[PDB]
DNA sequence: AAGCAGATATCAC
DNA sequence: GTGATATCTGCTTTGGGTGGGTGGGTGGGTTGAGGCAATA
């Protein structure tokens, strides 16, 4: 997005990948393709039809994915990395500390290897102009797997990719039912059901 | 001409078996039925086949495991013995249908190895198409020599004679269609599903096609649980197949002539010689007619009682205990007034409404649900 | 062919194994045996076995299945002929206990090779034909023929034998023959997932015997063949595309999730005299000290009598406070009833309750002669409402949609969870406008109960305990409880098998006199009762008839049936000014009070 | 470019 | 010299908007904005 000139929309290319160059890139991953820029041969007839202009793609050539900390551990370490939470916002001191919390998320298993739910659920609501949002987008950007949304941006997935990650709900009130009833779900059994005119599907969440 | 002697030992016995086979009066049953072949309107008849499998238990079998094989050849035994009543056009076809089979399969039963046997299913009718004529001989001009073909059999294509009768003709691309001396069949597809009570627990219905022909068109309606005797037969791609007359309509086999390098594929349709339900210009002389003598008597009776007012009462509703007067009105509700249209054309109701205020659990429910039943 | 596989020897080492192999009388020697007492001529072989007899005839039968089940089929069957002088040869079914391959990691060099996939199906097609061997008749003179499909293609005849004519020979479709074939989609695991990404989907398919032997929702572990097919560019050329597509070849399916010694153990249970309370003990557990409730819910599950002329089936609904354990409860019965379907009252929900080309009934329609659970009661929509009124009066559920004009049965039993409209249980207000439902619907549930939440510390502390203790628990004691699970579904099952209670003299009598004594409460000041009632009484009476396996309503079942309801209303039925033999809340949906209150008002207005 | 329909010259017996 | 049977020639295909909305959406094409009836 930094990288489209004023006003523009983002452009996109076809990479096409074989043999041992397979299986290294993932949806969303930021990476470094080296390859060969070529056009596609069209075939049959359609080759009479279509003019001298023809569609293109990269044949991917090499695919590349973009005691002192003891010490930090040691002492006052819980304090230290709280306060490290968005440090251009003052005075939040406890909230921080909360944040902190859900990123660890809490033992997932019993004493006895039963699965339990550790993941931890926090709402801010407040008046206008408290850091809500700074607070909601510095979490994203520092948690490994996580998705943004807003109350409107987006409706009838974010959720998914956030599996095993954060999904920071800003506008949390603006809503409509269909999207409340699907996070009231998520809170529950940590999960997604989908139904294709009766085809029913769960996906992890 | 190669002779198939299954299917004609079975024409044989199956005349046989409609010219000979004895109700419990001594009459015989099929040719008083046989007898209102003669309208116009009517072209089926419907066959018993517990009366058949009584009659011979070979001919049953026989018709039982080659019913696709040999129906054409009972439908011409059929026109055999309709033959002798002058009324009937030589043009006329006729179709036999089979009642009771004894046996019922499920619709997830229907597999490859009942492809062409004689089967009976229960389904839910879910959509119903319009009617339409499905052409089953035609009629063929040879433009080389205007000689007369006739009697060109269909196979799910439109298909024209394959070599001109004349032997001194060699034609085999150049023919053309009369329609007034080909035969058609009245023919309604359908779309049936699995009963509630026959859906496998936590399964999404399996849906069929049906064909209806003949008689059985617009005889089932959306939302009918219905019973189908007929046979399961394979209905190929249709749109790959090329044809002199017909050029082809944009895995399967592969190397037919008709296919070019195409494939082709088939699916199951149900071919169903009978409809029934799963559960089964009036006047008062017709009336009569329809009932039996006992019935007859005890309407009779019924009319002559001069308590009839309180018996009918009583008899309708008999949990309720008191409200002599709503069941009194109820019933005159039921009996209903004279409708009439005046001479300018308007009309004069001659239905009764009546309305039931009750306290709660009054058993109001109960006289809607008596009169409803 | 590319293979070291010399057939003979392949046959000669297979039945080999067949006569010596001893699990750690040969094992497949036994199953031989077996499939003659049976009659079904399957062998499944498990490939560990295969490996550890011989190296070399596991590895050919991984590297070639297609060449080399076939010579195990003909050792099998030789070796079974031999031992014992069948519609069919017996055929072999090799499979593997456990997945072989991930579905992300099936790559090209497994192409034609025998692997072990688990994943849980989604959707299966309708049955396709396909030929074997083609009919041929000619158009001329009628001879028929008939020619043996190969590889697809089939040789069609040029010239008539019969008669020498030139393309005389048409094909009848329906005079050859034809096998059966199944397309299946199997979806990835949610275990083998890697974190946030969309599941992957395979294509399998089955022939002849294995076609219908899986339904959506399994989970099973698929042994079969990798295909690879290519695919052509369009209909009409013979184009096809450089890239392939790829398939499963079905050859083993295995699904992963009375007995006279099992009926004398159930009547002895029977036997014992306290029985109700012990199934009512087993059946939630976890819950916490519902007694009444978790009776009423047993009393539903089993269910009244069938008279066949009457709704025999109990409707209960649970409103309370939030935090309570009211979804836990619907939970358990869901999971216990065999056709029951857990739904919500919300229109936004995945499953819906009402019945809507495919005809869809909804899930009041599939529970029929079963237990509907519906968890947000309150927030139906008033379309719902009314269909639920229908089914719960009617038993039926009508639908004139699309030309379609139907009756569907429903016969359920309904379990309904239901909370206040405040954030809080309003003791000033009464059930009716506590919950915003009709009036005329709440007077379909035999027994309404109410979980409200107590303030005292005493109830807090043992509860706290409670849920620690649960937090703890060990595993032999979730193993004993689930035993206790199963024998309560197994004695239910038999109880709606075998046991068809009906009313005895002496249970008349005490019916009558108990619906007199209802009507006298009210009576001797109002209205304290109706007759819908007394009937919810026979119902309850019959359930507890049930409940001991006999066949007679005796004067107990009557008094534990007044005992409940008694209970149930003296719950749900009080008013919070005066008290609570009132009933006519729950007939008028107005409490006698606030209609004397509501009069006086109008009154002074209209003065 | 790919494939079926039609036309027509050509081997073989 | 007639019956295949092998070679050659001309047609039109594709889905597409210069081929129409005076062909029809039961012959088949995402995305958004705009009227309805029922809705709350
Ligand atoms: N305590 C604070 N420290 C630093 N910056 C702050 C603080 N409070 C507000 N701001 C600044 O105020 C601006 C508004 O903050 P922000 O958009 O996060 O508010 P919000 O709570 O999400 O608001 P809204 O409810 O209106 O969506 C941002 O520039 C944020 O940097
Ligand atoms: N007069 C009566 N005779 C016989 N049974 C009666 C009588 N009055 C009520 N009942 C019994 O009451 C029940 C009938 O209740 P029903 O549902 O018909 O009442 P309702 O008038 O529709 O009231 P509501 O709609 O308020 O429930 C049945 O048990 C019926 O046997
Ligand atoms: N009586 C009880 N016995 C056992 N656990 C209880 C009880 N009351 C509350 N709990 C605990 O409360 C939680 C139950 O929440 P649950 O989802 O079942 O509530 P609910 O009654 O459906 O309410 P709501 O949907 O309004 O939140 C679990 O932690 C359960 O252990
Ligand atoms: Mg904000
Ligand atoms: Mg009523
Ligand atoms: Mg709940
Ligand atoms: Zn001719
Ligand atoms: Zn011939």
């Amino acid at each position: 997005s930094d990288q489209v000139p004023v006003g523009n929309i983002p452009r996109s290319i076809t990479v096409l990948v074989e043999g041992e160059n397979t299986r290294i890139a993932q949806p969303g991953d930021h990476v470094s393709v080296t390859g060969i820029f070529l056009p596609i041969l069209r075939t049959g007839f359609r080759q009479v039809v279509q003019g001298l202009l023809s569609e293109t793609y990269l044949e991917a050539h090499r695919i590349v994915k973009m005691e002192e900390l003891r010490q930090i551990a040691e002492e006052d370490f819980y304090e230290k990395l709280a306060a490290s939470i968005a440090p251009e916002i003052y005075g939040h001191e406890d909230v921080k500390k909360a944040l902190l919390l859900l990123l660890v998320g809490g033992v997932d298993q019993s004493p006895r290897g039963m699965k339990i739910r550790g993941n931890i659920n926090i709402c801010l609501m407040g008046d206008p102009g408290v850091a809500k949002s700074q607070l909601l987008s510095y979490i994203d950007r520092l948690a490994p797997r996580s998705q943004y949304t807003t109350g409107r941006g987006s409706s009838g997935g974010a959720l998914v990719l956030a599996d095993q990650g954060v999904c920071c709900i800003d506008e949390f009130d603006k809503m409509a039912e269909a999207d409340r009833t699907a996070i009231h779900e998520v809170m529950e059994q940590q999960t997604i059901s989908i139904a294709k005119a009766g085809i029913l599907t769960t996906l992890n969440a | 001409e190669v002779r198939d002697e299954v299917a004609e030992k079975c024409q044989k016995l199956f005349l046989d078996f409609l010219e000979e086979f004895q109700s419990s009066d001594g009459e015989i049953k099929y040719l008083q039925l046989a007898e209102e072949l003669i309208r116009p309107e009517r072209n089926t008849l419907v066959v018993s086949f517990v009366d058949l499998e009584q009659f011979n238990q070979q001919l049953s079998t026989t018709i039982q495991e080659e019913f696709y094989r040999v129906y054409p050849y009972l439908c011409r035994a059929l026109k055999t013995f309709v033959k002798d009543r002058k009324e009937i056009p030589l043009a006329k076809d006729f179709y036999v249908a089979f009642q009771d089979l004894p046996t019922r399969h499920k619709i997830r039963e229907l597999t490859s190895s009942r492809i062409g046997l004689l089967t009976r299913i229960s389904g839910q009718v879910v959509r119903t198409h319009p009617v339409h004529p499905e052409l089953v001989s035609g009629t063929f001009l040879c433009l080389d020599c205007q000689t007369v073909i006739r009697d060109v059999e269909q196979q799910f294509k439109y298909t024209q004679p394959n070599i001109c009768r004349n032997p001194v003709c060699a034609n085999r691309r150049r023919f053309l269609l009369d329609t007034n001396k080909s035969r058609f069949v009245d023919f309604q597809k359908v779309r049936i599903q699995e009963t509630q009570a026959e859906l496998p627990r936590g399964s999404i219905p399996r849906s069929l096609e049906v064909i209806l022909r003949a008689e059985a068109v617009e005889s089932a309606q959306a939302g009918d649980k219905c019973d189908f005797t007929g046979t399961l037969i394979v209905v190929p791609d249709v749109s790959k197949l090329s044809t002199p007359g017909a050029r082809a309509e944009t895995e399967g086999i592969r190397g037919l002539r008709a296919l070019g390098v195409r494939d082709l594929s088939y699916r199951l349709v149900f071919l169903a010689c009978c409809v029934a339900p799963t559960n089964p210009e009036q006047t008062a002389e017709s009336i009569k007619n329809q009932m039996t003598v006992k019935e007859w008597e005890k309407v009779f009776e019924m009319s002559q009682d001069k308590n009839l007012y309180h018996n009918l009462c009583t008899s309708l509703f008999p949990t309720i205990h008191g409200n002599d007067e709503v069941k009194r009105g109820v019933l005159l509700m039921l009996f209903g007034g004279v409708p009439k249209t005046t001479g300018e054309g308007t009309s004069l109701r001659g239905d009764i409404n009546v309305c039931i205020v009750g306290d709660p659990s009054t058993a109001k429910s109960q006289f809607l649900k008596h009169v409803e039943e | 062919w590319g293979t070291d596989v010399n057939v003979a020897a392949c046959k000669e080492n297979f039945q080999r194994f067949l006569q010596r192999f001893i699990d750690p009388e040969p094992l497949y020697m036994q199953r031989l045996g077996e499939i003659n007492v049976i009659g079904e001529p399957f062998l499944n072989v498990n490939c560990e076995h295969i490996k550890s007899f011989d190296k070399n005839l596991y590895r050919q039968l991984i590297s070639y299945p297609q060449e080399v089940i076939p010579t195990f089929d003909m050792a099998v069957n030789e070796i079974f002929f031999d031992r014992y002088p069948l519609e069919h040869q017996i055929q072999v079914r090799p499979f593997n206990a456990l997945k072989t391959k991930n579905m992300r990691n099936l790559n090209p060099e497994d192409i034609d090779q025998l692997i072990t996939i688990s994943g849980m199906v989604i959707r299966t097609s309708q049955l396709i034909p396909e030929m074997q061997e083609a009919f041929f008749q000619c158009q001329v003179c009628a001879h028929t023929t008939r020619v043996e499909m190969d590889r697809g293609r089939i040789a069609e005849p040029s010239v008539c034998g019969r008669c020498h004519t030139t393309h005389s020979m048409a094909l009848i479709h329906n005079r050859s023959l034809f096998s059966d074939k199944q397309m299946i989609k199997l979806q990835e695991s949610p275990e083998d997932m890697p974190a946030g990404q969309t599941p992957h989907t395979v294509i399998l398919f089955a022939h002849n015997d294995l076609v219908d032997k899986v339904q959506p929702g399994d989970r099973v572990n698929v042994t079969g063949i990798y295909r690879a097919v290519p695919i052509r560019v369009n209909p009409r050329v013979s184009n096809v595309k450089s890239v392939y597509k790829t398939h499963i070849d079905v050859i083993h399916y295995r699904k992963t999730d009375f007995s006279e010694k099992r009926v004398e153990l159930l009547k002895e249970l029977s036997r014992k005299p306290d029985i109700y309370e012990r199934l009512a003990s087993a059946l939630a557990p976890s819950i916490y000290e519902h007694e009444d409730i978790k009776k009423g819910i047993l009393l539903q599950l089993f269910g009244g009598t069938r008279k066949d002329f009457f709704r025999a089936e109990i409707n209960i609904l649970l409103c309370g406070d939030p935090g309570t354990s009211k979804s836990q409860l619907l939970q358990y019965v869901y999971n216990l009833v065999p056709r029951g379907q857990y739904t919500s009252g919300k229109g936004s929900s995945a499953v819906g309750l009402t019945a809507y080309l495919v005809l869809q009934t909804g899930a009041l329609v599939l529970s029929d002669n079963g237990i509907c659970c519906i968890d947000e009661f309150d927030k139906m929509n008033e379309s719902t409402r009314s269909v639920l009124h229908e089914v719960m009066e009617q038993q039926t559920l009508s639908i004139a949609k699309a030309g379609i004009i139907c009756q569907l049965n429903a016969r359920t039993s309904v379990l309904a969870a239901a909370n206040p409209i405040e954030s809080q249980w309003n003791p000033k207000k009464t059930t009716i406008e506590n919950i915003q439902l009709p009036h005329t619907l709440l007077s379909r549930f035999d027994l309404i109960f109410l979980l409200l939440d107590p303030q005292d510390e005493a109830y807090d502390r043992r509860l706290a305990h409670h849920l620690v203790a649960l937090y703890y628990q060990s595993e032999e004691q979730a193993e004993e409880e689930l035993l206790d699970m199963a024998v309560l579904k197994d004695y239910i099952a038999y109880a709606h098998s075998t046991i068809m209670p009906r009313l005895s003299e002496e249970a008349s009598q005490a019916l009558i006199e108990a619906y007199v004594d209802m009507r006298k409460i009210g009576s001797s000041r109002m209205v304290s009762a109706y007759p819908r009632q007394l009937e919810s009484l026979i119902r309850l009476a019959e359930a507890h008839a049930k409940v001991r396996l006999s066949n007679k309503v005796e004067a107990i079942d009557v008094e534990e049936a007044k005992r409940l309801h008694r209970e149930a209303l003296k719950q749900s039925a009080t008013d919070p000014r005066t008290g609570i033999v009132d009933i006519s809340i729950l007939t008028t949906g107005m409490s006698a009070t606030s209609r004397k209150r509501k009069e006086e008002l109008a009154e002074a207005l209209k003065k």
